[PDB]
RNA sequence: UACGGUGCUGAAGCAACAAAUGCCCUGCUUCCAGGAAAAGCCUCUAAGCAUCAGGUAACAUCAAAUCGUACCCCAAACCG
RNA sequence: CGAAGGUGUGCUGUGAGGCAUGCUGGAGGUAUCAGAAGUGCGAAUGCUGACAUAAGUAACGAUAAAGCGGGUGAAAAGCCCGCUCGCCGGAAGACCAAGGGUUCCUGUCCAACGUUAAUCGGGGCAGGGUGAGUCGACCCCUAAGGCGAGGCCGAAAGGCGUAGUCGAUGGGAAACAGGUUAAUAUUCCUGUACUUGGUGUUACUGCGAAGGGGGGACGGAGAAGGCUAUGUUGGCCGGGCG
RNA sequence: AGGACCGAACCGACUAAUGUUGAAAAAUUAGCGGAUGACUUGUGGCUGGGGGUGAAAGGCCAAUCAAACCGGGAGAUAGCU
RNA sequence: UAAGGUGAUAUGAACCGUUAUAACCGGCGAUUUCCGAAUGGGGAAACCCAGUGUGUUUCGACACACUAUCAUUAACUGAAUCCAUAGGUUAAUGAGGCGAACCGGGGGAACUGAAACAUCUAAGUACCCCGAGGAAAAGAAAUCAACCGAGAUUCCCCCAGUAGCGGCGAGCGAACGGGGAGCAGCCCAGAGCCUGAAUCAGUGUGUGUGUUAGUGGAAGCGUCUGGAAAGGCGCGCGAUACAGGGUGACAGCCCCGUACACAAAAAUGCACAUGCUGUGAGCUCGAUGAGUAGGGCGGGACACGUGGUAUCCUGUCUGAAUAUGGGGGGACCAUCCUCCAAGGCUAAAUACUCCUGACUGACCGAUAGUGAACCAGUACCGUGAGGGAAAGGCGAAAAGAAC
């Protein structure tokens, strides 16, 4: 999403949001290759979404 | 852990063609475009994790990319991996 | 007639491949010349 | 290489000059000799590849000082 | 930093439409502006069957350069030039020959 | 019948002779020109360990990953 | 209300040249007097591009060989199907290695490519196709040989070489028959198997190497015997009776 | 038994004709020589330029050889065209 | 900063935005697959195969990290051999490779010229190798000079194509001295009077000027030809701004800019004031560089080709005096003059440009200028090292030709 709501979150709550984003990306590219998904942009945004989580996970867990 | 991250990263698409559909109808086998590395253990764990179906054996192969001509340029496509996953009966 | 080029990829890679040139000093200078000229295929390796 | 351990003499180059002054490239090699010196401070023999002027250097100032210089510069023995 | 913005009303200075004023709709990255209803072209548009298939000669608005337009005033009634003035923290545009904010 | 071929039943399915350059045969005879290496394998112990650990034997179970697999290959596909 | 350029015309100078102007072109040109030169081409078997000439000439790449009917199409000697004919058959057949790299299969197009036409193609474009515990590689092990800690040598680079570590062209476990796609099959399916490890229990019991020994482990030629692959004939079975 | 004999594969290359802007920058056709050996062949190594290798012809060393090929001295030098 | 964007051929679809965390730019962070010095072993680069350790385990397995060699140092062990070394193991630090030119050193040609050629030249050139830096090397007189003196080194202009050297041929060719650019002197070979003394490197702090995004930035209208005005004609204004580019033909006043005035949260290089870490500074006393200077032989460099050849360097064999001393002053001797070798460190003047920024051109304009204005070191050729092209232009705008 945005940065700051994720910046208030815990480490393991960031981990379950990471897993939720991975499941979301999985279902999205399955729908994309299957012939569903008229709205492609979700793919890109979920990609950047995971990057956001991972960036905070490299700040919060140790750096 | 980091296992389910890998399992979600392995699978890419189901393959669709005439041989894929015929193997699905007769031989109870789904054809999947998988990751380039994507071993048989990771594929079997990923299908049993993300489709909740039980999986008997996995036969994989690496499909080579064809050199396509665009205007005057030549481009070799991506080398990808295909997995025939045989489910239970 | 039997011609001068009878190909084999093993003799090719053992004589003119990257690791063969990277072994000796003059072959590293050959690689340096190929990089400075700007060549896209550096050795014949594939 | 033909390098004295004490003095550091290396082969230099030069010319064979003939009686008609035809120059030919030649080498001047040192008079190197693998010799065993006795060392009281270590109570042992140290084998060095020295020149004859190196043996005159060791015969002038003793072997305890020359081995100290070899210890100083970083060579082994 | 752009003088002519998207919902502006501008009067054309040079061209086949010298004097005709209108609304801006689209500025491009090339330094060009589409002004609504001036620079009309008769595109011989081809019908595409694997889509909706109209075809036909279609009037479009061609891109006109931004140096050919100038912002209409409706205070003096002619073309004016646009400057940048610093009020309280937002940068505003101001008209010249009447130091008034757009 | 798409006309290409798919679907179901489907009899007998034996004997004699001839036979290799293939197998027994890394054999046998003979000759001199005197005819690879190492590991897997089998066996013995030294250091060590001996409630065990290990080994033998039977049984249950899981694993066997990765890469190639198309097509030409005495040729219109390799070298000319 | 038309520059350089290009192309005609007319004047003019002793000449290199100059000036005016019609047509094309569609944006630059530059007096005079000075200054500097990548300053003037017909030749160098000159260099690069274009285009002739021989000339619509030779040739169209094995003398294995074609004929006809129907299709499809705008067009059929060449493609598809069918009937005959001919050619190889220790290959001009069927598998692979090496080597190529998609040339494989399907739909579609005929600009170029094919020494001709092409509806065809190893061509263009798009889609599909390569499924392994047992096959080959990877892996264990070595030959020739390569590299080579130290080392020994060498003006420097570097050379040689021990321990080692690579190196198959060799040695080392395991799968067969049938069926299937347009394209894969000892890989998919059916039937029946096999091999090597790890883990768990149950019993008996000394195990243990980098070391010792056996084995792996070996030449040419020749001759005979047992066989099989395979073939021929009879029997049996199905069809025929021309 | 045999660097034995006849003769296929295989290796070679004696003669003739054709080819000579070839089907081919060394071949084809019909005959020819060896064909259990001083044979031949696959795969991989090793020897490198005044050097290798040579049952020796100055032969071969990538269609190049009385001193390969590439790049550099180098715009060598040319009383010659 | 910003009302527009999601890089280009190149559309298209789906979207994200507009008073501010869309995009864009700048500083600092994060991520950073595999190969490559390639660093765990190997290898035909972009691959194969591991070992030890820690923790996630649904027990089939996963994840993270480390594991190269060499040099220096410390600690454990530890041979023949008693102690001890050699050797083995662990730890910490450094190095490795690449890069256009410049610099220093170790080697080192030949074509060519001499109208042949061998001494000579070419030429210490090309080339090979090693090492370092932003420059590097040389550098503080055992120097020159001439009985007057100068005062470390480097670079430029003369001297001077001069003295000389030279099969006295071809050729090579100074120095003394003068004018300039730039200036800088010290420390150890050892003791006592002292410990932040005249100062440099390493860390912080403050300020100034820079750099890395940017902001503001003046003033023109009518009319005729024209496809289109910036042109002609007429009348005005700016100018510390008439540099340059674009805009449908030639624009100071249309746009971007330019002169000018400004702008930094964070990183920064520079020089200024100060606080620590180490190191001493200031005096008197002494010392004052031995297989060395010099010599014999053989070579090399000095402009100097062994010549009557001083001087420097060495491969070899020797070998002093040591400030009552020793070197040099171009064979050598005497007298004078001048300096103190065998230990070091040192800035600027100088050389160079892979790259970055701005500006200029009596430089080129698609056979030119780079090989390359174009997806070029590419297609292609070669086993390989290596060689290596051709290829720009519609229009103002695709309005790129519906039917």
């Amino acid at each position: 999403m945005k940065a700051k709501e994720l910046r208030e979150k815990s480490v393991e709550e960031l981990n379950t949001e990471l897993l939720n984003l991975l499941r979301e990306q999985f279902n999205l590219r399955m729908q994309a290759a299957s012939g569903q998904l008229q709205q492609s942009h979700l793919l890109k945004q979920v990609r950047r979404d995971v990057a956001r989580v991972k960036t905070l996970l490299n700040e919060k867990a140790g750096a | 852990m980091i296992r389910e991250e890998r399992l979600l990263k392995v699978l890419r698409a189901p393959h669709v063609s005439e041989k894929a559909s015929t193997a699905m109808e007769k031989s109870n086998t789904i054809v999947l475009k998988v990751a380039k590395d994507a071993t048989k253990a990771e594929i079997k764990a990923a299908v049993q994790k993300l489709f909740e179906v039980e999986v008997e054996v996995v036969n994989t192969l690496v499909v080579k990319g064809k050199v396509k001509r665009h205007g005057q340029r030549i481009g070799r496509r991506s080398d990808w991996k295909k997995a025939y996953v045989t489910l239970k009966e | 007639m039997k011609r001068t080029f009878q190909p084999s990829v093993l003799k090719r890679n053992r004589s003119h491949g990257f690791r063969a040139r990277m072994a000796t000093k003059n072959g590293r200078q050959v690689l340096a010349r190929r990089r400075a000229k700007g060549r896209a295929r550096l050795t014949v390796s594939k | 290489s033909r390098v004295c351990q004490v003095t550091g003499k290396r082969p230099v180059t030069g010319n064979n000059r003939s009686h008609a002054l035809n120059a030919t490239k030649r080498r001047f090699l040192p008079n190197l000799h693998s010799h065993r010196f006795w060392v009281e401070s270590e109570k042992r023999f140290v084998t060095l590849r020295v020149s004859a002027k190196g043996m005159r250097v060791i015969d002038k100032k003793g072997i305890d000082t020359v081995l100290a210089e070899l210890r100083a510069r970083g060579e082994k023995y | 930093a752009a003088k002519i913005r998207r919902d502006d009303e501008v009067i054309v200075l040079t061209g086949k439409d010298k004097g005709k004023r209108g609304k801006v709709k689209n500025v491009l990255s090339s330094g060009k502006v589409i002004v609504e209803g001036i620079n009309l072209v008769k595109k011989h548009q081809k019908p595409v069957p694997a889509l909706n298939q109209p075809g036909g000669i279609v009037e479009k608005e061609a891109a006109i350069q931004v140096s050919n337009v100038a912002i209409f005033n409706a205070a003096t009634g002619k073309a004016d030039r646009v400057g940048f003035r610093f009020e309280d923290g937002k940068k505003v545009r101001f008209f010249k020959s009447n130091s008034e904010t757009i």
